[PDB]
RNA sequence: GGGUCUACUGAGAUCCUCUGGUAGGGGGGCGCUGUGAUGGGGUAGAAGGUGGGUCGUGAGAUCCACUGGACCCGUCACA
RNA sequence: CGCCGAAGAAGGGGGGAGUGGGUCACUCGGCGUAAGGUUGGGUGGCAAAAGGGGAACAACCCAGACCUGGGUUAAGGCCCCA
RNA sequence: AGCAAACUAAGUACCGUGAGGGAAAGCUGAAAAGAACCCCGGAAGGGGGAGUGCAAAGAGCCUGAAACCGGGUGGUUAUACAGGGUGUGGCUCGAAAGAAGUGAACCCUUCCGAAGGAAAGGGGCGCAAGCCCUUAGUACGAGGAAGGGCGAUCGGGGUCACG
């Protein structure tokens, strides 16, 4: 089971993720740097730079700690952030992948949108996913 | 109660399940069949200090009325 | 003694117990009156056991002519508590037939043909 | 005298009787050999009696701190020298295999099957801190139990 | 007698262990009911999951209320004499022989009562 | 709770209805130890303990295996 | 008018009590600017009132728990947690 | 507990310069028959083995609970909670004492049916979101009845997983 999250909207692509957590299916993510947040520049990164408390970097993506910087840390918290505190709520969440792109070995498969988070649905002043890494301290 | 040895538990293929009568020391004989009552109270563990004796041990005489609880 | 119809005498009835013990290990054996009779009604039955002290009767009692129809022999044994265990269980059993002596092919035989005799002069 | 599955004509009792052990350090004895060969373990035990190596501890751990002489027995690393507890437990095994002659078995290819750790009879004294006070000074004894065999 | 079990089972009973019997040892061992009498108590407040007060409601139906769970009534032995009192007959009562009879007198005293067709069941 | 039947004094049938809970009042029931009795009974196979079935809303009752090794309950009334 | 009443009864007598530190919400006062302050009138809980919502909660709203089960509903809510 | 006092001495040991205050502590079985004798240690009514005796829980001696600790049985742990009841399970114990072969457990099939309570289709209306009559109090249903087929475990105890 794939989504592709290019040109949806986090906060609403987000929902229909949990669903299908709580189905009980594994799922996976690519190209998620292309979703997108209503709002301008300035809140956008203030509504999120405010909980910074140092800067540096030094592993590969794979701990998922206190504060996301990457650009498939930023999807976790806010699709983690949104699931069931009990015990099932962290073990649903080891189902699930991140991505940047498209990985090789999933290309060859079948993917699907959310319709309610097309863009289109929203008036505008949006920023993409892999923007805010530039600017949230992702090299990439 | 068991070590007045006024009880005898019987061995039966030795598997995990005994049998138990009231022993009588008197009537003097191996042969005697009065000097035993049959029960039927099978019991999964051999108790502790209980006394044990084989199903051949039995007198002849009394093994048909207990061969078939076997 | 109601559905009985032909005394046995214990020396005799015992003897079907042991077979039925040498029935249960290495042969098919059926527990249950509404099993036990199907097998006459299925024909498969080879040999019959009925214990003479039910309560009430009815219940035992439309087996033996039902069996004979069919031309199956069959005995009475005296307690079910007998039986019971006899069929491997804590607790008695009123009708049991025999599927197949299995290794009990030499002394079935001739319990079936040494007991006609008594129901032939019982007519 | 727990265990009674192995023929008992195959199988040597001996027992120990009020000893100067604490029982706190004797937790280790117990499990430190259990089901191992009486042969290397009499050895083991005086390889620790010369410091070759400690001995574990398993949870008792305060006081005894890491050596550089343990990993035969993994997860442990405390180590602490239970002389004047383990020269019983040698000494209780010397009472051992004398049963174990008596009857006629080999020595070597036998078996511990079953050691006991048990609360020794307690003593009463008193102590005696500052501010005219009183406090206890209990002297903790202890028994120990074998079970040996093939 | 279909009506038996079928308020039993999913009217599935509650132990009814003394409030925190959990907690402190020198109540479980007491293993008993008792009614809190308290004030910042819990289960006298009736607050949710905390096995529900004993209340009169919780009865068992008078038609089987305290039946022998064969069905039939249980009335207990003592002596050989206690036995002609026996009450309209054998067929809705069973009897306990007593847990402390002898067996010297259980061998004649056993006799007794299935010669008058009674129901035993510490046999 | 209130409106029909049997019983040397508690037991049944039917109808209506009422149903949170401290201070407090009232109704009824089990247990402990002794006394009188008591169709009565129970005991070298009791008591008790351990564990576990079954009854009872519960209060508790009651039972099965073992351990024990010499005295112990049911009913009524009474203290 | 309406309701309770001889199934379950206006008045009279009698046995036994605890209760005399309340608090808060709303509403109309006084004192004081004020106060989860104090001090009054009326109502309501709570005290001694579980159950659902308000995030948790004595008092806010719904609503008075013989028990089990089924169903429909209230105050509230209906993207996910749920 | 019974007066403090049932015991090898009780106003005794003892605390106090003193008038004074003031303890604790029963049970070997009937008969010591107190384990002769053989091995370890030096010894220990200590070990082991044998023996007495109904029985040795045989000197620390009737019976022998918990708090305790140790060995084992059965589950079970290093991504993670206090606990309990609760649903689903997994694995385990199940001799009797509970059901049960005179039928448990499990499948079907037929029937009755509380309140309550549908949908597809049809037609119409409303921008829409839907409703209106019909399909229909029908299918459905909490509960209860019959039959069949199957054939022996269930109920029950312990732990753990997650809700």
């Amino acid at each position: 089971v794939i989504v592709d999250a290019t040109n949806q909207i986090l906060g609403r692509m987000s929902t229909h993720i949990a669903k299908l957590l709580k189905s009980g299916k594994k799922v996976y993510v690519v190209n998620a740097e292309k979703a997108i947040i209503s709002g301008p520049r300035s809140r956008v990164l203030e509504g999120y730079s405010l909980l910074f408390t140092v800067k540096t970097m030094q592993n590969p993506y794979r701990q998922g700690i206190r504060r996301p910087r990457n650009p498939i840390n930023i999807v976790k918290r806010t699709v983690r952030g949104m699931l069931p505190k009990n015990k099932l709520g962290k073990q649903i969440y080891r189902n699930l992948k991140a991505y940047i792109g498209i990985p090789k070995e999933l290309e060859g498969k079948s993917m699907i949108r959310f319709d309610d988070a097309d863009v289109s649905r929203l008036k505008g002043k949006y920023i993409t996913v892999a923007e805010l890494s530039r600017l949230l301290g992702g090299l990439k | 109660m068991l070590k007045h040895q006024k009880y005898v538990y019987v061995d039966i293929g030795d598997q995990k399940k005994f049998l138990k009568v009231r022993f009588l020391k008197s009537r003097s004989e191996n042969n005697n069949p009065e000097a035993y009552v049959i029960l039927d109270k099978i019991s999964i563990k051999l108790p502790r200090n209980a006394k044990v004796i084989k199903y051949e041990d039995l007198p002849a005489e009394v093994k048909d009325k207990l061969k078939l609880k076997l | 003694p109601s559905y009985v119809k032909f005394e046995v005498p214990q020396e005799l009835a015992d003897k079907v117990l042991e077979a039925v013990k040498k029935a249960k290990d290495s042969g098919k054996i059926k527990k249950g009156t509404n099993e036990t009779t199907k097998a006459v009604e299925r024909s498969q039955a080879k040999l019959v056991v009925i214990a003479e002290d039910v309560q009430p009767e009815e219940i035992v009692a439309h087996l033996p002519l039902l069996c004979e129809e069919k031309k199956i022999p069959y005995v009475y044994v005296p307690s079910k508590k007998s039986l019971g265990e006899a069929c491997g269980l804590q607790v008695a059993a009123a009708s049991v037939a025999l599927m197949d002596p299995g290794e009990a092919k030499d002394l079935v035989d001739e319990i079936v043909k040494r007991v006609n005799e008594i129901k032939g002069k019982s007519s | 005298y727990p265990i009674l599955s192995i023929p008992e004509d195959k199988l040597a009792k001996a027992v120990i009787k009020n000893i100067d052990a604490s029982v706190r350090d004797l937790y280790n004895v117990c499990k430190a050999i259990r089901g191992m060969n009486l042969k290397e373990a009499r050895e083991f035990l005086n390889n620790v009696l010369e410091e070759k190596e400690a001995l574990p501890f398993w949870r008792y751990s305060h006081g005894t701190s890491h050596r550089s002489n343990i990993s035969r027995k993994w997860k442990v690393k405390s180590g602490r020298y239970p002389k004047k507890a383990i020269k019983y437990v040698l000494k209780l095994l010397d009472n051992a295999e004398n049963n174990a002659n008596s009857k006629g078995l080999d020595i070597d290819n036998l078996k511990i099957v079953h050691i006991a750790a048990h609360k020794g009879l307690v003593l009463k004294r008193y102590m005696t801190r500052a501010f005219g006070r009183s406090t206890r000074k209990y002297k903790y004894l202890s028994h120990i139990e074998v079970i040996l065999g093939e | 007698k279909p009506a038996k079990k079928n308020m039993k089972s999913p009217g599935k009973a509650i132990k009814f262990l003394r409030f925190d019997w959990d907690k402190y040892y020198r109540i479980g061992r007491q293993e008993r009911w008792r009614k809190p009498r308290g004030i910042d108590n819990a289960i006298r407040l009736e607050l949710k999951g905390y096995q529900p007060k004993v209340k009169i409601g919780y009865r068992t139906d008078k038609q089987i209320r305290g039946l022998h769970p064969s069905g039939l009534r249980p009335i207990l032995v003592k002596s050989v004499k206690d036995l002609e009192a026996f009450a309209k007959g054998k067929q809705d009562v069973i009897i306990i022989i007593s847990s402390t009879i002898g067996l010297r007198k259980r061998i004649e005293l056993i006799k007794k009562a299935e010669e008058l067709g009674l129901k035993i069941a510490n046999r």
